[PDB]
């Protein structure tokens, strides 16, 4: 699911920031 | 049914060299940028986010900024091509490409670094 992929990249990036 | 394939699911590479792992996705006649979603990740790090022709560099993990590179020329050819310049030991692990082009599928590639 490409929508699911966007959510995980958003969460993980937000965590690294 | 849309299926992603990989030529090699194991890459053995030398430390400090360049590498390009590939994910092949079905493209027919022309590429529709407005319909392609491509994702690259390894372990718990974002590498590439490229959604309908827009690449977001803010989401890319810091250890891959200035080294990680998606060769968009190959996209017209149906090839998701991840280029990492000057690979490190930390670049070893399980990689994953995620493509959406109509349907959606993913495959995994192991990268080992000598
Ligand atoms: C589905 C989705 O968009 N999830 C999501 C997760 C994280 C964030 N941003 C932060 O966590 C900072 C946005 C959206
Ligand atoms: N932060």
């Amino acid at each position: 699911d490409p929508a699911l992929w966007q959510c995980v990249f958003a969460a993980r990036s937000c965590y690294e920031e | 049914a849309f299926t992603v394939t990989v030529p090699k699911d194991l890459y053995v590479v030398e430390y400090g060299s360049n590498m390009t792992i590939e994910c092949k996705f079905p493209v027919e006649k022309q590429l529709d940028l407005a319909a392609l979603i491509v994702y690259w990740e390894m372990e718990d790090k974002n590498i590439i986010q490229f959604v309908h022709g827009e690449e977001d560099l803010k989401v890319q993990h810091s250890s891959y900024r200035q080294r990680a590179r998606l060769l968009k020329d190959q996209l017209s050819l149906g090839n998701a091509a991840l280029q990492i310049t000057d690979v490190k030991l930390q670049d070893a692990g399980v990689y994953r490409c995620m493509i959406s082009y109509g349907g959606a599928d993913y495959k995994r590639i192991t990268v080992k670094v000598n």
